[PDB]
């Protein structure tokens, strides 16, 4: 399937 | 006996011939968006095959 990699990473 | 009269009935009937085709991916119903998985899940390949 198309898989999108992550580009950034976020913390809350 | 002889019969003198008849009737004439038309019947139905229902048989099915197909049936809905649904596709299953291994990767994706066993791991998804995680690198480990696939990983562990690659020496198991020849089953998702």
């Amino acid at each position: 399937n198309f898989r999108v990699q992550p580009t950034e990473s976020i913390v809350r | 006996a002889i019969p003198t009269n008849f009737t004439i009935s038309v019947t139905t009937e229902i048989l099915p011939v197909s049936m809905t085709k649904t596709s299953v991916d291994c990767t994706m119903y066993i791991c998804g968006d995680s690198t480990e998985c696939s990983n562990l899940l690659l020496q198991y390949g020849s089953f998702c095959t």
